[PDB]
RNA sequence: GUCCGACUUUAUGUCGCGCACUGGUUUUCAACCGGAUCUUUCCUUCUGGCUAACCUGUACUCCUUGUGGGUGCAGGCGAACC
């Protein structure tokens, strides 16, 4: 209902169940469950998606409620966490793309608009990050080093 | 977004106790409204009340029984001297009879009585008469 | 065989139980071939009101979860042997103090190792074979606090009677009076 | 109430209202107080004997008023099975 | 700091008063002379095997500590030799119960025997007055690093 | 109203409510087996599967994305578990 | 225990607030703050002190027989203190 840039107050969301540990009719392997995880990562699909397709397709409610801890951090462990989080790589993505579009048509106004908000919350996230030292201090993203991390 | 949770809790007190209504549920149940119900309940001001796990933040449901007349959070909690709890007892609660203004404490959460007798003050958190 | 399976052997009552748990090592093509690599930490006993006891066996919990894989067949083969006696499977915790302010540093207690986890794990491994789905505390009129425990009404029935024994040790264990639900 | 000596000095202790316990002001001209009669074994109302109760001007005013009393019809035993503590 | 070669300006840096002779069987470094301040502080071992000479150190050189002892956060490193430190604290006004951010910056002398890096936190300590500005010495960087003692992260 | 038992709604009043606002915080949807109509091996899929779920044993997709669950194949069998 | 008053020129008893001041408070009681403690529960903890202290136990009991209490020094009680 905060939605910053934008008055909606929907609550969409997902309430994960009260049973922290596995549920009794599971089958499969903390372990192989590891290593299926580690495999689709160097497939290359980013932690979301590998939640999703383990949830979709197998038993696998919660990795951190099967191998006892969370897909990002097995990733760190195994030594395939992305230079980058996903959730910023994804903002970069979306920025890069409507400074695209903008650039190729200039006119549009709700598109610079957008583009100020998406800055914003790439700032604002970047800046959370560098606090907590996941990117390197001087790391920063205006026009052209953002293009860069964009390939 | 949600700041003095302690101050929702009361505020949903105080609304569901106008009303008239026994039960309340109070939804961010943090450490210091479990504190204050204690207080409260020891004075008598509600009856038998309820925690709930919830494997995130909890819950609280408490029984009412009407006793009560209006409780309050004094939500930018002032530091109060030993000597200054004289002025907070005036100016808040209705008649020295009764009354308790509610403070954290070195030793804890407790009422201005609790406090003198005590000889320490602290922090105040709230007003209940 | 029973030397060295306690990592030290007094209080001979531990000893029949390790006797126990010899006899029941006998039976090989099913409670065996794992069953021997399975330590204990001092298993103590409990009175228990209306005539019974509980023995609390503690396991070191480096692989707790083999005593919860065996723990069912385990159980029943003891109290089968032990007449009017109730069996626990308890994991052993070690509880940190808490980091106050005067202490000197003692490297961040983690949260797994402090007295709220440790008795929820106690909690959790006092009942096993049946889940616990909701947790509940009240306060009486006078002040005091006693805790609920939903259990699941489904499975229940690996219990039927033992309701009093859980009641008991945990009581000796912490003080906190506890009463279990059963749900429609 | 209670002075030194311990004497009462408050003049007519004024009751409660039954359904919640909220006082009854003296011009509160919407509480009212039912008298409920008494049954013996044979379905005669016993004269002068009843069981009172007081419900304030405040719960008539929601509406709730009838509710609550089913909660009194219950919990005195006055009434079978009308009212669920559990809704 | 005096970084590389101390001896670098037009005059001699020699440790006032202290006199190490050539004629002696022993080629030994030097008389390296220094002192505990006090107060329960541990002289760096840099300030006894270091090659520096400052005599504004408060370790090696003339000055001495007493007084008032502060705690702050280095603020400013760009002047030779010597800090800027700041001090965040809060002020009661009373006319409403409450409270005021406030900062002080205080320079402060640093002996080439401590490192120090812009956001470290400092205890100083008031000495005999050196500058304009300066009143303090630096006794002890508490947080050398801090958050920054990892550097890399390598499962 | 004006007196309940918020400890103990009524089942049927519970599951009336909306999730995430119950007394705990449950997820509404479930966990089913499905078979489809040609392998007889068994499949567990997420009721909302948001994926086109795919059999690994051959190329049958069982579930197509939907705003709520996946809609079924048509020839596949599921069981609740 | 001391004794205050109706009781008045002055003393005892009687009867009075059920004690006008000194007292045990395990007759319960109730608080109302504490302190030490055992609970998988440390109170900076050592390095020596000094051992303040007896787990010492040594020569042995000075005492009705009974550890009520003593002349007494190698391990070893440390907050009682440096
Ligand atoms: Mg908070
Ligand atoms: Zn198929």
């Amino acid at each position: 209902m905060g939605r910053m840039h934008s008055k909606g107050k929907g609550m969409s969301s997902s309430a994960i169940p009260y049973s922290r540990n596995a549920p009794a009719w599971f089958k499969g392997s903390s372990d192989g469950v590891v290593e299926q995880i580690i495999k689709y990562a160097r497939k290359g699909l980013t932690p979301s998606q590998i939640g999703v397709l383990l949830r979709d397709a197998h038993g696998v409610t919660q990795a951190k409620v099967i191998t006892g801890n969370k897909i990002l951090r097995i990733l760190k462990s195994n030594g395939l966490a992305p230079e980058i989080p996903e959730d910023l790589y994804f903002l970069i993505k979306k920025a890069v793309s409507v400074r695209k579009h903008l650039e190729r048509n200039r006119k549009d106004k709700d598109a610079k608009f957008r583009l100020i908000l998406i800055e914003s919350r790439i700032h604002r996230l970047a800046r959370y990050y560098r606090t907590v030292s996941v990117l390197p201090p001087n790391w920063k993203y205006e026009s052209a080093t953002a293009s860069a991390l964009v390939n | 977004t949600r700041t003095s949770v302690l101050a929702d809790a009361l505020n949903a007190i105080n609304n569901a106790e106008k009303t008239g209504k026994r039960q309340v549920l109070i939804r961010p149940s943090s450490k210091v409204i479990i504190k204050f119900l204690q207080v409260m309940q020891k004075h008598g001001y509600i009856g038998e009340f309820e925690y709930i796990d919830d494997h995130r933040s909890g819950k609280i449901v408490v029984q009412l029984n009407g006793r009560l007349n209006k409780c309050g959070v004094i939500s930018p909690r002032f530091n109060v001297k030993i000597a200054d709890v004289e002025k907070w007892t005036a100016n808040l609660l209705p008649a020295r009879q009764f009354g308790y203004v509610i403070l954290t404490t070195s030793a804890g959460i407790m009422d201005h009585e609790e406090a003198h007798r005590k000889h320490v003050s602290g922090k105040i958190l709230g007003f209940v008469y | 065989p029973q030397a060295k399976i306690l990592s030290q052997a007094p209080t001979e009552l531990e000893l029949q139980v390790a006797q126990a748990f010899i006899d029941l090592e006998n039976n090989s093509p099913e409670l065996k071939a794992d069953l021997r690599a399975l330590q204990f930490k001092s298993i103590r006993e409990i009175e228990v009101a209306g005539g019974k006891k509980a023995l609390a066996v503690f396991v070191p919990v480096p692989s707790l979860a083999a005593y919860h894989k065996v723990q069912i067949k385990l159980t029943r083969e003891l109290e089968k042997k032990f007449q009017d006696r109730h069996v626990i499977f308890l994991a052993e915790r070690r509880i940190l103090p808490k980091p106050s302010r005067k202490s000197r540093q003692t490297q961040k207690r983690p949260r797994s190792r402090t007295l709220t986890a440790v008795h929820d794990k106690i909690l959790e491994d006092l009942v096993f074979p049946t889940e616990i789905v909701g947790k509940r505390v009240r306060y009486l009129v006078g002040g005091n606090k006693i805790q609920k425990i939903l259990l699941n009404s489904k499975d229940v029935q690996h219990i039927d009677n033992k309701l009093e024994s859980f009641q008991a040790v945990y009581n000796k264990l912490t003080g906190k009076q506890i009463v279990f639900e059963i749900p429609s | 109430m209670e002075n030194d000596k311990g004497q009462l000095v408050e003049l007519y202790v004024p009751r409660k209202c039954s359904a919640t316990n909220r006082i009854i002001k003296a011009k509160d001209h919407s509480s009212v107080q039912i008298n409920i009669a008494q049954v013996d074994e044979e379905g005669r109302a016993i004269p002068g004997e009843y069981v009172t109760y007081a419900l304030s001007g405040y719960i008539r005013a929601r509406g709730e008023a009838d509710d609550s009393l089913n909660r009194l019809a219950q919990q005195d035993g006055l009434l079978k099975n009308v009212w669920s503590y559990s809704r | 700091s005096t970084e590389l070669t101390v001896q670098s300006e037009r005059a001699f840096q020699k440790q006032p008063h202290i006199f190490t002779n050539p004629k002696a069987k022993a080629n030994r470094k030097t008389k390296r002379w220094y002192k505990n301040v006090g107060l329960g502080f541990k002289t760096p071992k840099t300030a006894i095997e270091g090659s520096y000479i400052d005599k504004k150190c408060p370790f090696t050189g003339l000055v001495s500590i007493r007084g008032k002892i502060l705690t702050g956060t280095v603020v400013s490193t760009r002047m030779h030799r010597t800090i800027v430190i700041r001090r965040d604290y809060l002020h009661y006004v009373p006319k409403y119960n409450r409270y005021e951010k406030r900062h002080k910056n205080v320079p402060a002398h640093v002996s080439p025997a401590f490192r120090v890096q812009v956001g470290d936190i400092v205890t100083v300590g008031q000495c005999r007055p050196i500058s304009k500005t300066v009143r303090f010495n630096v006794l002890k960087v508490a947080s050398a690093t801090g958050k920054a003692n990892k550097q890399f992260a390598k499962f | 109203v004006l007196v309940q038992d918020l400890l103990h709604p009524t089942a049927a009043s519970e599951a009336r409510k909306h999730k995430l606002k119950t007394l705990v915080q449950s997820p509404r949807s479930h966990f089913l087996d499905v078979k489809c109509p040609g392998c007889l091996n068994i499949t567990t899929v997420f009721s909302h599967a948001q994926t086109a779920v795919t059999c690994e044993s051959c190329s049958t997709v069982l579930c197509t994305p939907t705003g709520g669950k996946a809609k079924l194949s048509e020839g596949t069998s599921f069981r609740r578990k």
